[PDB]
C-alpha cells in the first residue's frame, strides 16, 4: 500500500532505537547503533566473480515467495532485509514477501511493514521456533517456489534469478547463494573465501569445510558453477514449493533453532534430490557469537532434542558416532518420529552410508575397532603434530575443527595414531618430551590409556600422563600423573 | 549452543 521507496524508515527504526549511553549490542547481539544509520536501501559492494554479469535470464522464470520468520529482531534489520529483496528482485518474480513474525515482544515491528507493497505478516501467538514458522510461511504461500531468509539479511545484485533457474530446470535442486558477512560489529558488507562450502562433525555442529585441493582446483575451473555441498549453511535457500511438501516440509517437532538444517540436508540428499551453493547468487548475512533470544527448554535441552530427532530418523548405524561424541544426548528424550520414519519409508530413501560415500566422503569414519577418535582436547586446544614428522615433538595448537594435524585416533592396540605415526614415550623419565614415531604394533612405548572418566590420558603400564606444561619449551611431555590443569585430555569421540 | 559461524577455518595447511 506504501511502495517501499516511501515507507518512513526513520518513524519506524526512531521508537525502537537504543537509548543514549545504553549498550548497543544488548538485544541483539549484534551493534544496532550501527544498524540503525544505515538506510534502508545502502549500498553494497558487488562481490560476484566477474564472469556472472554475463548472464541473461528468461523472463518466465519462476515468481517466489519469500518467507522471513522473525523473533524481536532489530527494526532496521528487518526493514533492510525486505528492501533489499524489493529492491535487488526483479518485481514479477517476488510473489509475496510473508514476515512471519515468531511472537516479538512488539508486535507492531511486524505489523508497520505489512503496509509495503508485496509484505504479508503472520503473527505466531505463542513462541514457535524457526521450522514451524518457516512451515507457516510455506502453507500460506501462493508461489510455485518457496525463498528462505533470515531477518539480518542483505541481498545483493542477481541475487535471485540464478537460484530460480537452477530450480525451475530441476525441481529436485535446493539450492542457496553464496552467503557474505555484515560484520556484527560495524556493518560493513564483505566477502568470505568461495573455497569454504558447509559440513560438520559426528557432534552434528555446521561448521565450514576448507574445500580440497582437487575441490579448489575445480572452483577456479569455473567459478560461476554450481557447487554441490552436503550441508545448508543455514537457512539461506530456495527450494521447489511442492518439492518442499512432497519431502515433508520441516519436522514439526523440532524447536526453535538447531538441528533443521542437518535433517532436511540428510533428507534431501538420501531422498534423491541434491543441494547446491551457487556463486552468482550474493546475501549478506549478520553473523553473530550468541543467540539474542531464549529457548524455552534451555538451549542446550532443544538443539540435543532437534538433533536426536534428525539422527534417529537419518543416520542408521552411524548415530552411534553422534552419541559417541555428545553421550548426554542419549539421555535427552526426542518424542515420537513415527511420522518421519514413515515419512523416509514412502519415500524410498538410501542408507546413511550411502549418504557418507556419494556426497560428504570428506567426513572421516572411525575404525570399527578404535578406542576413541577424533581431536585430543585440552581447553580450546588441540593435541597437533604442529606439521612435524618421524621423530619430531607434538605440541597443542587452538582447536580448528579442520582435521588435518589435529586428527588422532586411539586403535584398538592402545596407540595414539596421525596417518602412519604414533606418539611415543622414548623417554620413561618425567619430564621427558614424547615424539611422534613410526606405529609399531607391540612398541610398549607407544602404549596409552584413558583414565578419570576420560579426562586424561596415561602411558599405560606406568604412572606417567601426558602434560601441556612443557609446551612453552619444546613440546608436551609424560609427566607423573596428578591433579593439574595440564594433564587434562579428552577425545572428541569416546567410543 | 552457538548460532552459525562466521566463514574461516585453519589459517595453516595440513
Ligand atoms: O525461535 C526463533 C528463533 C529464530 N528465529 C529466526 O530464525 C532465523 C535464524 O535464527 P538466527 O539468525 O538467530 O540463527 P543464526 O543465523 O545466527 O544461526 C532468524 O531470522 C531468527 O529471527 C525465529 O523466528 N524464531
Ligand atoms: C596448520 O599448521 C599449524 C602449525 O603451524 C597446525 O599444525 C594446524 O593444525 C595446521 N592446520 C591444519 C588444518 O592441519
Ligand atoms: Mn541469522
Amino acid at each position: 500500500k506504501v511502495r517501499w521507496p516511501d515507507f518512513n524508515q526513520e518513524a519506524y527504526v526512531g521508537g525502537t532505537m537504543v537509548r543514549s549511553g545504553q549498550d548497543p549490542y544488548a538485544r541483539n547481539k549484534f551493534n544496532q547503533v550501527e544498524s540503525d544509520k544505515l538506510r534502508m536501501d545502502r549500498a553494497i559492494p558487488d562481490t560476484r566473480h566477474d564472469q556472472c554479469q554475463r548472464k541473461q535470464w528468461r523472463v518466465d522464470l519462476p515468481a517466489t515467495s519469500v518467507v522471513i520468520t522473525f523473533h524481536n529482531e532489530a527494526r532496521s534489520a528487518l526493514l533492510r532485509t525486505v528492501v533489499s529483496v524489493l529492491k535487488k528482485s526483479p518485481p514479477h518474480l517476488i510473489k509475496e514477501i510473508i514476515l512471519v513474525d515468531d511472537y516479538s515482544n512488539d508486535p507492531e515491528d511486524g505489523a508497520l511493514l505489512g503496509k509495503i507493497e508485496k509484505v504479508r505478516v503472520l503473527r505466531n501467538d505463542r513462541r514457535e521456533g524457526l521450522m514451524r514458522s518457516r512451515v507457516r510461511g510455506a502453507d500460506a504461500a501462493q508461489a510455485k517456489v518457496l525463498t528462505f531468509l533470515d531477518s539480518h539479511c542483505e541481498c545483493n545484485e542477481h541475487w535471485l534469478e540464478p537460484l530460480l533457474e537452477r530450480v525451475a530446470e530441476d525441481r529436485t535442486r535446493v539450492v542457496s547463494p553464496i552467503i557474505d558477512v555484515i560484520n556484527m560489529d560495524n556493518f560493513q558488507y564483505v566477502g568470505a573465501s568461495a573455497d569454504l562450502k558447509g559440513g560438520f562433525d559426528w557432534n552434528l555442529v555446521f561448521k565450514w569445510d576448507y574445500m580440497t585441493p582437487e575441490q579448489r582446483r575445480s572452483r577456479q575451473g569455473n567459478p560461476v558453477a554450481p557447487i554441490k555441498t552436503p550441508m545448508i549453511a543455514g537457512g539461506l535457500f530456495v527450494m521447489d514449493k511442492f518439492y518442499f511438501e512432497e519431502l515433508g516440509k520441516y519436522d514439526m517437532m523440532m524447536d526453535v533453532w538447531g538441528g533443521e538444517n542437518l535433517e532436511i540436508s540428510f533428507r534431501v540428499w538420501q531422498c534423491g534430490g541434491s543441494l547446491e551453493i551457487i556463486p552468482c547468487s550474493r546475501v549478506g548475512h549478520v553473523f553473530r557469537k550468541q543467540h539474542p533470544y531464549t529457548f524455552p527448554g534451555g538451549s542446550g535441552t532443544v538443539f540435543a532434542r532437534n538433533t536426536r530427532r534428525a539422527a534417529e530418523v537419518w543416520m542408521d548405524e552411524y548415530k552411534n558416532f553422534y552419541y559417541a561424541a555428545v553421550p548426554s544426548a542419549r539421555n535427552v528424550p526426542y518424542g515420537n518420529i513415527q511420522s518421519r520414519l514413515e515419512l523416509r519409508k514412502k519415500l524410498s530413501c538410501k542408507p546413511f552410508k550411502w549418504y557418507l560415500e556419494n556426497v560428504y566422503p570428506e567426513l572421516r569414519v572411525p575404525d570399527h575397532q578404535d578406542i576413541a577418535f577424533g581431536a585430543l582436547q585440552q581447553g580450546t586446544n588441540c593435541l597437533d603434530t604442529l606439521g612435524h614428522f618421524a621423530d619430531g615433538v607434538v605440541g597443542v595448537y587452538e582447536c580448528h575443527n579442520a582435521g588435518g594435524n589435529q586428527e588422532w585416533a586411539l586403535t584398538k592396540e592402545k596407540s595414539v595414531k596421525h596417518m602412519d605415526l604414533c606418539l611415543t614415550v622414548v623417554d620413561r623419565a618425567p619430564g621427558s618430551l614424547i615424539k611422534l614415531q613410526g606405529c609399531r604394533e607391540d612398541d610398549s612405548r607407544q602404549k596409552w590409556e584413558q583414565i578419570e572418566g576420560n579426562s586424561k590420558l596415561r602411558h599405560v603400564g606406568s604412572n606417567l600422563c601426558l602434560d601441556s606444561r612443557t609446551a612453552k619449551s619444546g613440546g608436551l611431555s609424560v609427566e607423573v600423573c596428578g591433579p593439574a590443569l595440564s594433564q587434562q585430555w579428552k577425545f572428541t569421540l569416546n567410543l | 549452543t552457538t548460532p552459525s559461524p562466521v566463514p574461516t577455518t585453519s589459517t595453516t595447511s595440513a
